[PDB]
């Protein structure tokens, strides 16, 4: 409930009206290196083990195959 | 305003403020220019007050 939250002493802030800004602001030229630096930040973590379950499925689905094959 | 006299406040005025400037320095006029409004708004939060 707002009021009661928190103690803050000596914090200023400023706004602006929406009617005074524009919607998207540089949309583009501070989108996509920001959007670079999250994904440089994150693939690290992300990725790898998507990549080794990926080559997991591929190893799967080729020794099903193999094993349908008759062997000579 | 109150117990004057245009006239003798007309006199004293011309014999001591007839020496004031009139004229400029750099003859560049300071004008007087619009100024923007802008809805915003300015937040301090104290909440020792
Ligand atoms: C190249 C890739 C695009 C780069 C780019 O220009 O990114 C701009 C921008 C980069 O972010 P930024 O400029 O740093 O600031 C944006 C804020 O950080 C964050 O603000 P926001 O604008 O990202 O809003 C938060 C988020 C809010 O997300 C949502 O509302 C979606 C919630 C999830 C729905 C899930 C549905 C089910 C999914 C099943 C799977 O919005 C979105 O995800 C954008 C939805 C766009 C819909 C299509 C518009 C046309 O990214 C976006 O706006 C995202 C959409 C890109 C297209």
């Amino acid at each position: 409930e707002f009021g009661n939250l928190a103690r803050i002493r000596h914090v200023i802030s400023y706004s602006l009206s929406p009617f005074e800004q524009r919607a998207f602001p540089s949309y583009f030229s501070k989108g996509i290196p920001n959007v670079l630096r999250r994904t440089r930040e994150r693939i690290l973590r992300v990725a790898p083990p998507f990549v080794v379950v990926y080559l997991i499925y591929t190893w799967g689905n080729q020794e099903f195959e193999q094993s349908k094959r008759k062997n000579p | 305003a109150g117990g004057v006299e245009h006239q003798q406040l007309l006199d004293l005025a011309q014999k001591h403020l007839s020496s004031v400037s009139r004229v400029y320095e750099e003859d560049a006029v300071p004008g007087l220019t619009p100024c923007r409004f802008t809805g915003s708004e300015i937040r301090h939060r104290d909440d020792a007050l």
